[PDB]
């Protein structure tokens, strides 16, 4: 039981992760769009793909 | 006594930037590990700079090893999968597995756990590498186990360091050629003498060095005329040693900075063979410092050094390596060993190989190889091998 | 402070953690250091430490910036007197610590790099095989320099400094003699590693560093390999004897 | 005619970023100075780039000078104290005093005041350097007083410039050896001639240069064989001058860029002695430009230059210095002066020193010093000095 | 061995040691005299 200097108790809103609200919405919408057109489920295998070759293909 | 700044602020503004998300995720990771393992994990590294055991984690997951268990994903809409495939590596790995970034893994028996927490900054996706353990003793035992695991992994690989302008670049290679000691074609008396040191160093109990009080390092130099197959011989010996093998390629970018880098990296794999490809290419201005890292007052142990040179005097005037062995070109006995090994018996009766060993006096191993391709091509093309005809064509 | 906490020394006491959900422990282990230290102790970052006897306290306060995790190094004292005495006590503390590590300066591209190591094979004086009179005279000048107290260099206004040069056919005990001195004196030993990056900027850094370690031994192996365009400067740096 | 952007905004959004804090602090600093001194200070520099009088402020506070008064702290929970101790300086200063950052100081008589306003950006603590004055005339008189204060401070120091790869590095040194003119061991006729110029330049009324219309600069060169103690002689002469002394160390990094930097810095201390340690080490490609900064069409005044060379022709073919004086090795008269000064009379009767001066023909000052240590050590060790024995041992 | 090694450096005596100890440990012989020749060679 060692004291803590910082004793501010955080609101539920302060826990939001910057930029995740947009990104997660987009990813979810892309998933739904791909399902609506093909009736199969797609998921993310790369968030920001460093590979260029098949992107240039 | 006065204070210029007299604004007093509401306590909602004492809140620390970023801490609300981060502390919330750490709390949840701890809660989730408790939910799954009934123990309390504690944060030991907030953004771990160490790479070694993080790369063991990735290889452990990549390779379907049982030892690390996937515990949780961090964000629901970030990646749950990933693949090894990087287009910048020589050997492509197409394995698909659960993501590392956006996941929590635990080694439950070891009592340590890993989390790569994604975050957005400057419009790239980065991560905090977070490391947890159940207590100090397990944390320490985990750390002490890292280098031993690295050592076994590297027994199965050859590590090549190539000096560049930024520094040395480390590439790992799979051992596709297993070399047994019987395939090391070489003067059998020096083969015996050199393997005396090799076997003590790598393949025996290490108490010898304590008993006779002998430094646990060795460095030998293989020299001779060009074309006598020195580099091919060293790679043969290196491949027969049950220990990680490292190759160091001197380039025009070799400095005292790349020297220290490579020796430190090889030493992390100790005991290990360090092969020095053609020590001749070393710039003159680093040669003095190089030998001082072999035998100076602060030189370290753990390495069996093997170098090759065509100009022995240019490197080490005198001896700051331990022994220098001359490789000549092969006598009739060695020639025959080579021709049986290289595959001449495919198209040659036993007598024809005995005869061809006789007729190839003054041939280098290289030239015996260039002879192999020629007689093989004629044999494949025509069904005839004219060994007799082709040794002469090669002489003149 | 870190070394005191790492070594389980008594004199710094852990006072508190700053944030409840940042690290409470850490370990020394740096895969970039030549010697691997696997000690696990309380965190430096995210903790408050105090030297109660000395009236000085340390807080490494974490904060979040540009993604990465950083920290302010806050220093506290009880009064100005106690703060000054603490600072005045640092050089002697570091001198004692350096008696038992070996300090190596290696000239790199930017400038010199300093690492503290332990020696891989200690060489006792008795294992240094040598003409006993040559041996006694070399060990005696070193022992007399640091431990016979220097009424001499003071009464006659002669700089308190000495240099000897070891030379001969290789493999006969120069390095061995040097290694034997590290163990056997009560003063720090430092090695200067000359490289192709050795420059006048680098000679300045080593002697400012070495002299902060004084009284000490500065060993310069292979002094012949010092580049020509800095030999002049190096002589001028030795004659900077006042410092 | 149309406008693409048609949003019209509430006036709370015309607010200027950062200005609310900053203007509030400036208002408070002005109010607090009024409260304490009954006058109105005005901002003259928002983030002052000038370093010179800020470093006088710090030295004034460090040294407990009465002239700057602590007026206020800016933030209640930032530092109220600080110390000079920086581990990167040669000479450590352990003085503890009131903080500079987070404080307001005033020179009340001068009517100017300083504030280092802390602020957080990029997770380091920085400051705006803010400068106030009661009116334009006091602001100007303060600025005009800066170089004169710098000049007195530097009389008490030796400033060494060492050329490096980025540029020249300036280090100040305390004068621990005071040198009087009687300790300058030297040929007494050139001692007389050179001090003729020195005393006019530094130790007299400067009207002479106006009367005879003579440029207020001089540069002399001291040359001769090696070992005749040239550098020790120049430091002796430099230390007898009542003016700031600067040393310039030519290195392998000396360029036309470091030349201009050092001359500009020495000139800020004008009149000053600039000692050029071994002008021989100067790269050939800057030698032409160097002399053009001595005597070219845009060359400036205020410096007494003193250089030393063993190869006079390599530097200045011909003369672009004003005079060159040859330093030989000392005759019997000078030798005796040295031996009395150096401390030989500690263990030598008056006759023995007269005799030893006689026997040391062809000795350099250096060798007379190497003789001093030897006879002193024997005298300390044994109680015997064998001057007679040791001059011979030194000859052969 | 001390007379057979006239002109040897200490470092070469140390390599003579390591080589002898190896042969002693692994084979029960030492071959001190063969080795002195092998090293002058
Ligand atoms: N005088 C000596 N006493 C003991 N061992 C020695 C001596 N000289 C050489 N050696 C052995 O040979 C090795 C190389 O010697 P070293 O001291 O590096 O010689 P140098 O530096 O003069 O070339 C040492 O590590 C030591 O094992």
């Amino acid at each position: 039981n060692i004291p803590f200097i910082y004793q501010y108790e955080e609101k539920e809103n302060e826990r939001a992760a910057a930029g995740y609200g947009t990104f997660g919405y987009l990813i979810t919408r892309i998933e739904e769009t791909l399902y609506d057109q093909y009736g199969v489920f797609y998921e993310l295998y790369a968030s920001d793909d460093p590979n260029t070759e098949y992107w240039e293909l | 006594i006065p204070f210029i700044y007299q604004y007093e602020e509401k306590e909602n503004e004492r809140a620390a930037a970023g801490y609300g998300t981060f502390g919330y995720l750490i709390t949840r990771i701890e809660e989730t590990l408790y939910d799954q393992y009934g123990v309390f994990y504690e944060l030991y590294a907030s953004d771990d700079p160490n790479t070694e055991y993080w790369e063991l984690l990735v290889e452990d997951v990549r390779s379907g090893s049982l030892e690390p268990e996937h515990v949780a994903y961090i964000f629901e809409k970030l990646e749950k999968k990933t693949f090894a495939y990087d287009e910048d590596e020589k050997e492509p790995d197409y394995t698909v597995h659960k993501s590392i970034r956006n996941s929590v893994y635990a080694y439950p028996e070891k009592g340590v756990a890993f989390a790569r927490i994604p975050y957005f900054q400057d419009g790239s996706i980065m991560s905090f590498d977070c490391l947890f353990a159940v207590n100090d003793e397990k944390m320490r035992a985990f750390l002490e186990g890292v280098r031993p695991r690295l050592w076994e992994k590297s027994k199965r690989k050859v590590t090549v360091f190539t000096d560049g302008d930024g520094g040395t670049s480390r590439e790992q290679e799979a051992i596709v050629r297993e070399v047994q000691r019987s395939q090391v074609i070489m003067n059998p008396l020096l083969k015996k003498e050199i393997y005396r040191s090799i076997d003590q160093f790598f393949h025996s109990d290490k108490s010898f060095y304590q008993t006779y009080d002998i430094p646990y390092k060795r460095g030998i130099l293989l020299y001779g005329p060009p074309g006598n197959g020195k580099t091919t011989l060293v790679k043969s010996i290196a491949g027969s040693i049950d220990a990680p093998v490292a190759y160091w390629q001197i380039t025009e970018f070799t400095s005292s900075e790349t020297i220290e880098e490579v020796f430190q990296a090889a030493r992390r794999l100790a005991p290990a063979v360090l092969v020095i490809e053609d020590i001749d290419s070393m710039p003159e201005d680093v040669r003095s410092f190089f030998l001082n890292t072999l035998d100076g007052a602060t030189s370290k142990e753990g390495l069996f050094l093997i170098g090759t040179t065509n100009y022995p005097e240019e490197i080490d005037p005198g001896g700051r390596f331990d022994r220098a062995y001359e490789i000549g070109l092969p006598d009739e006995e060695l020639r025959l060993e080579y021709m049986k090994m290289r595959g001449f018996g495919i198209f040659l009766s036993e007598g024809e190989i005995k005869n061809a060993a006789k007729l190839t006096e003054g041939f280098s191993f290289a030239q015996l190889g260039e002879l192999y391709v020629s007689s093989a091509l004629q044999w494949h093309q025509e069904g005839n091998h004219h060994i007799e005809t082709m040794v002469k064509d090669m002489t003149g």
